[PDB]
């Protein structure tokens, strides 16, 4: 849909389970592990997948593909090995807190830590 | 299916060199020239007409050259209606020595998951009959449960009360599957089940089918005990169409035994020391418990959390499959309340108004609220005093005392001990009683008359008789 | 007057040294738990790589 | 003494040196290691041994065998590998601390961190 | 000569030899030809096709493949006897002090077996050294085994050279100092600290000590066998002659730790934190030959390095069972100036017993340790409430406990070059009497600076008068 | 100098970079790793170096050879592998800190912890 001038959208759910199913595929062939026994290339797994969401200019059709990956964290660690391989790829984050969800504010979106590096310059003038 | 000589014995790992009939993986072998049955389950192929297998009894007295046959199928077990009230180990042999299990057809223990177009798409709620479990943390059907709380809490009396409620309104039998259990406590479980009425050594009036793989049995035969207790549990789903239950004690010893098999073969371990295939191995067991179109399997599994670490790799992976939790704590037993269920730390994922409805959500969120502030002002009344709380705080003393005694229930399987008749309450009788205490229609009732009754009409009845 | 107020501010300022200590150990249990798990893994890869290098 | 209607009592002292004597034998036979370089079958060492202690019945003689195994921890760490096998197998522990040994309480038993799972049935009617 | 093998593979300090005719057993000695120095290799494994795997005892430079290797027919044969006194000796039994050779008539191969169960003397005694923490709280025993723990820089070469002064001069029997891998500087003091003190005499035959020195500038196969050249000279004095011996070894952690330096080059899979998989087996092969049989006695004092102050490390925590008496030096105590650094609540002996030391020695040392564990529950209150909030009974505890803590310190005689004080040597009958009175209350009226660095309690009132005159 | 009469001094800046040149050089020779992939004899690497720093007697020449090894540590932790192996070869230490440097004590020497076997106390007479 990108290369024919149409507008697409893809959603992964979730990319932390593709990485525990690639760790298994690389331990069993006896490749050296790393932090949390992850292989040496658990970055290039997710970078070459998320590099493919682009907007093409008007020569190449003008179509777009939007990607929204999903990661799961362990009790709130945003400094683990995998959530700092995707934060340093995507153009923003949408943090959800486990404290705000039990108190009642749902969708428990933390507004102080959710940004958009590029999506500020593209929204409606009415908003 | 042919004859293969042995060629290596190292630990609990046997190495069998066939000639023509090379078996597939997960095929059960049988060693010939021995006293009792020694089976071997094929796990790899190595080339040169050689397989490798994980033994399921002691590996002593095996000579290099013994002739071992091939069953042409996996481990086949006696599957029938005449297997209830009996005990068997991982390979079908009876071990209560009551006579052989006379059955017609067998079933292998390794299958695949239900198909994509066999599922059910409307979530339903399996009522048990217990007051706290139906309301504040309801069970799904096909769902998976966690049971927290060790020995000394009122635990085995909860297991047998589940089995004497699933067969009084639903008609589906159960399985017990002790994984790596204690031999000393497998007998006090058997001998309590006899005197309580679920297993009966005379007739066709049993409910449970014990499958005991015990702690002194090798690690290859400790992982496969939850599959043999699942294979029995499907005849009452597939071939009969009922609502099966299944107890695993416990879900950590299933996981710990998989890491021992995987390290005897040679596979390099994962994070903190477990096996690389940790989530798939739990996947292929936990995906066979669903709600197909014929019937369903429900599950109830006890969980052990190592080193108080709720983010440890084994309870992290098990929590990804759960649809509920149940917590048995030491403190609620001291108050005199039975079963010892903590209604603030026991959860359920289907607690949502689209699944349970509108009436059931706005009561289990109301009675969940009235017990939260009482834990807060269990300090103000403990330092400042009693009459110094407000007059609207003399009602959060009443209606957080009248409720947490109506979370108690006289069980039926402990009939002779309490001397009281075991009561059952349906799911609309749980809701009709809890709404009237937050509404305060029964504000003129003493806090002792809310103890060990059935419906709402009994607590009221009990109060009238007193004094 | 100044003896009652010196005692009831010795109660309230000790509740807030006790609330501020519960938030410092629960943030230090989590750092302890990750640091416990990361030394089991660290010493184990030292053995896995010590056998396979023979 | 168990098969003949008599009684006995055995004291392993200590079971944390059998498990190191097995580990020396495995890793020279090149059996694959696990956590803390113990082999995989080391729960299988202390499970088939500590389940031979039984209380038989009237049709087999009426014997008995009681076992008290001894395990030494290292600075209160009851969460290492061998001290967590053998806590799961047995029927209770008796926990002695060296803080109570110097405060004047000897035998230096902690009562809070000790349990017996059978308990009140294994007592005389006066105790 | 027999089985003149040939070298094939020198990888580190692990040489493999190949024999044409006669394979030698495990634990032998091999002699590499064509070198101007004596290099000795000891057999350790048998590999197949007549190749063995040895370990050198010197430097492996200049080892060309295809080099001949002789064989002696036995393990390493050292000199032994009475004429080895006042000497310093190598691992393979050679002189290193440039006095000439050792002329003895008896050799002992360093690999022997532990004496059996029916050769075990059972009796306990007491031993008085002069120190108010050893003699009060963790008393020694004539023939026992004594280990000195603690980290780096806490006082183990001082506490072991003070007991050489105290006991090993007023003793009728003999002594051996085996230096297993330590600083070659510190092995020049004790050679000269005992020439002027009469324990070594360089002209006549009345010396009473023997020295074994292989230090930490030595390859790690020779720092595993000076622990065994020690207790082969220190066993001829117990078994053959019916005498009484003393055994001084510093440091015995370098025996274990130099076995982890050639584990994986030999071909083993390494165990937990990096040690060899034969830790508690090669150790207990050695620590059972240091026993008192019914032919003689041995009183052994061994210094035990604890790496990085970590007592739960597997190299010290498997040594706590080969010993009767433990004196554990801490570092948080020696930072307060208290010297000897000995921890009062962590040292322990076997004979602390109301049937050997008496029921007056026992009631004292179980009240010193009980008031010091009462101190630490107050130190967590002082950090918040401050000192002038406590009650009047708990103030009395802290003052006596700080009086007791300062009174456990004592100026050694070997601190006459470090501190400039003068040395004490307190008898046992005064040690019990002095500590009995501070617990009673008969010195509640003094300043704490009297008690710091004195001997008997009568010197701790002769200081509180000089402080009040110079006020 | 030292073997001919005079007095020398030598600074190793630093000795935490003579260890990672031994870890790499002796991993590509297929030698099995120890702790932190260091070889077996990193203690023998530093010890056979720091014992030539002698002080000869006066019938050889009397010359001396001081040594001042520098060691960089991570996050001020002194209980690491290569620090503790070289603390216990040297007579004394000089503990340089960071909170001394920033509060104002420069040279930032911890004079409390900077212990020294005083060297027969050859300070000088007036000092
Ligand atoms: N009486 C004493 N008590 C405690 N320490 C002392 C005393 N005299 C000197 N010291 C210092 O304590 C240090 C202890 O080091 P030492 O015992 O020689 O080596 P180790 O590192 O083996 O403990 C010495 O450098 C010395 O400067
Ligand atoms: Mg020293």
């Amino acid at each position: 849909f990108r290369d024919n001038g149409k507008h697409a959208l893809i959603i992964y759910d979730d990319l932390s389970k593709q990485a525990v199913a690639y760790r298994q595929m690389s331990l069993l062939l006896r490749r050296p592990p790393g932090r949390e026994a992850y292989p040496g290339d658990v970055f290039y797994l997710h970078s070459r997948l998320l590099e493919r969401a682009a907007k093409m200019n008007d020569a190449f059709g003008g179509g777009s593909l939007t990607a929204l990956p999903v990661i799961e964290t362990q009790a709130g660690d945003v400094s683990a090995y995998i959530p700092t391989n995707v934060i340093s790829i995507t153009d923003g984050q949408i943090f959800l807190e486990t404290e705000l969800f039990y108190k009642g504010i749902r969708p428990a979106i933390n507004v102080g830590l959710s940004v958009s590096r590029v999506g500020s310059a593209a929204q409606t003038r009415a908003m | 299916a042919a004859t293969g000589r042995i060629v290596a014995v190292i630990g609990a790992v046997v190495d069998v060199q066939f000639d023509e009939g090379l078996p597939p993986i997960l095929n059960a072998l049988e060693v010939q020239g021995r006293e009792t049955r020694l089976v071997l389950e094929v796990a790899q192929h190595l080339g040169e007409s050689t397989v490798r297998t994980i033994a399921m009894d002691g590996t002593e007295g095996l000579v290099r050259g013994q002739k071992v046959l091939d069953s042409g199928a996996p481990i086949k077990i006696p599957v029938g209606p005449e297997t209830l009230g009996r005990i068997m180990n991982v390979i079908g042999e009876p071990i209560d020595e009551r006579g052989p299990i006379k059955t017609k057809q067998f079933a292998a223990i390794h299958a695949e998951a239900p198909e994509f177009m066999e599922m059910s798409v409307e979530q339903e709620i399996l009522v048990t009959g217990i007051k706290v479990v139906d309301l504040l943390a309801p069970y799904a059907k096909g769902g998976k449960i966690g049971l927290f709380g060790g020995a000394g809490v009122g635990k085995t009396v909860l297991i047998m009360e589940l089995i004497n409620n699933v067969a009084k309104a639903h008609g589906g039998y159960s399985v017990f599957a002790g994984v790596g259990e204690r031999t000393r406590e497998g007998n006090d479980l058997y001998h309590e089940m006899i005197e309580s009425g679920v297993i009966n050594l005379k007739d066709a009036t049993s409910k449970v089918a014990l499958v005991y793989g015990q702690m002194n049995e090798p690690p290859g035969a400790r992982a496969r005990v939850a599959l043999t207790g699942l294979t029995v549990a499907e005849y009452f789903r597939d071939q009969e169409g009922q609502d099966v239950l299944l107890f695993i004690d416990n879900i950590f010893r299933f996981t710990q035994a998989g890491s021992e098999v995987s390290a005897l073969l040679g596979r390099i371990p994962s994070a903190v020391g477990y096996q690389p295939t940790l989530a798939t191995d739990m996947g292929t067991m936990q995906e066979r418990i669903t709600t197909t179109k014929k019937g369903s399997i429900t599950s109830v599994q006890a969980i052990y959390v190592p080193a108080d670490d709720l983010t440890d790799p084994a309870p992290a992976t098990t929590f990804a499959h759960l649809d509920a939790t149940t917590v048995l704590s030491r403190a609620i037993a001291e108050l005199g309340i039975y079963p010892a269920v903590d209604p603030l730390d026991s959860t359920s994922r289907i607690m949502d108004p689209n699944i349970v409805g509108s009436e059931h959500y706005d009561v289990a969120r109301g009675v969940q609220k009235i017990l939260q502030d009482y834990k807060s002002l269990q300090d103000i009344i403990a330092i400042l005093g009693m009459d110094e709380l407000s007059e609207e705080d003399k009602l959060t003393v009443s209606r957080a005392r009248k409720i947490q005694r109506f979370l108690s229930q006289p069980f039926q399987v402990a009939e002779v001990f309490t001397g009281h008749l075991g009561k059952l309450v349906p799911l609309k009788e749980t809701i009709k009683g809890f709404q009237q205490i937050l509404a305060g229609e029964y504000d003129h009732l003493p806090e002792q008359a809310f103890y060990m009754v059935g419906p709402i009409e009994e607590a009221v009845a009990k109060a009238d008789k007193l004094a | 007057e100044s003896t009652t107020s010196e005692q009831s501010a010795r109660m309230t300022a000790m509740d807030n040294a006790s609330k501020n200590a519960s938030e410092m150990i629960d943030k230090l249990t989590l750092t302890f738990n990750r640091t416990r798990q990361a030394v089991i893994t660290k010493e184990l890869i030292e053995i896995i790589s010590g056998a396979a290098a023979l």
